[PDB]
């Protein structure tokens, strides 16, 4: 058996001049919102918030 | 618990959950003192960054 | 000349893309090396020689 | 040990009439914002400052 560590980060801020690369977003671009949780995949595939 | 500014680009690769590594291998052996001028001083910015 | 991309989404899209990568944008510039020695680029996931 | 030397550019600003070559980057495209920093890949694939 051998163990490892996952580091994980949730909820952060990113610097004012805010960008994307993606070309295929719609919605979520507004600067008043705020993102409060981090999405994980489980090891059966499932994600969890 | 850690800021609002921590910088995302810390995050993708490989590293240590506190901001500062920990690697205290390449330190000089059966030196305790400079060991700990890795881990908590300030005057020396990061053995990473 | 080395990989100094002037914002962070350059260096982002030449990742993303070898080929479609804009060498001069707007606001910002990019300069994709050209060196006697060429590395593998590991940032994640994507793998730019 | 064969040693090579390096360069990159930091801090410029281009001229006049300035134009466009991506798709994808969106954020950055004011005419007010300017460069202070460039960013180059570590050795071991860590972009810095």
């Amino acid at each position: 058996r051998i163990q490892y560590t996952y580091f994980f980060p949730v909820g952060l801020h990113l610097p004012v001049p805010r960008y994307s690369t993606s070309v295929s977003v719609r919605g979520v671009e507004s600067p008043a919102i705020q993102s409060t949780e981090t999405w994980v995949v489980n090891k059966n595939n499932v994600p969890l918030c | 618990p850690t800021p609002v500014t921590s910088d995302v680009a810390y995050f993708q690769t490989p590293s240590n959950p506190r901001g500062r590594a920990a690697c205290v291998v390449s330190c000089d052996a059966y030196s305790n003192e400079s060991a700990e001028r890795l881990l908590y001083d300030h005057s020396i910015p990061d053995p990473a960054y | 000349p080395t990989l100094a991309a002037s914002h962070r989404v350059m260096l982002d899209e030449y990742m993303s893309n070898k080929q479609t990568h804009a060498p001069v944008h707007m606001g910002q510039y990019l300069i994709e090396e050209v060196a006697p020695m060429k590395r593998l680029l590991k940032l994640g996931n994507k793998v730019v020689y």
